[PDB]
């Protein structure tokens, strides 16, 4: 026999789209975090670069 | 004797018998059985995995 699901004339489908991951909920108990400051405001961490144009 | 190699039998095959349809994988939709799930089985909803080439 042969088996039930086969074949698929119709339908030619679509180019998959740019995948987006998720944060793990699982693995990650929480939100992981990068650089660590004091960060006395609504915080800005120990990370925080710019760029000088003209 | 019939009960005696009954219950001897069934005590010397229960360690090896186990089940394999027993949720032990974790998966987005919850544990399930081994064969279900692979390597590529999501573990959380949304999770990359990626086609990593083994050098
Ligand atoms: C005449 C005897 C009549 C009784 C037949 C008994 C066999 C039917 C089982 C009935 C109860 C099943 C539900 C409760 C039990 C349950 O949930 O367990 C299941 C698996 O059933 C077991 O337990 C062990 C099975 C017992 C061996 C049976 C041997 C076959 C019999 C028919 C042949 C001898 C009888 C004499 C006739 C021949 C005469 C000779 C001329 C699944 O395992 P699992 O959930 O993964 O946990 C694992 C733990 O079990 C596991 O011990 C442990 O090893 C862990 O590995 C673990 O993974």
């Amino acid at each position: 026999c042969s088996p039930p699901g086969e074949t698929a004339s119709s339908e030619p489908g679509t180019t998959p789209a740019i995948w987006t991951g998720s944060p793990s909920p699982a693995a990650p108990s929480g939100e992981d975090h990068g650089g660590g400051h004091g960060a006395g405001a609504a915080g800005a961490g120990e990370t925080l670069t710019a760029e000088l144009k003209t | 004797l019939g009960a005696f190699g009954a219950g001897t039998l069934v005590a010397f095959i229960g360690g090896l018998i186990k089940n394999p349809w027993k949720p032990v994988v974790p998966t987005a939709e919850g544990k399930k059985a081994v064969l279900w799930t692979s390597g590529w089985t999501p573990r959380f909803k949304g999770e990359t995995i990626y086609l990593a080439r083994a050098t």
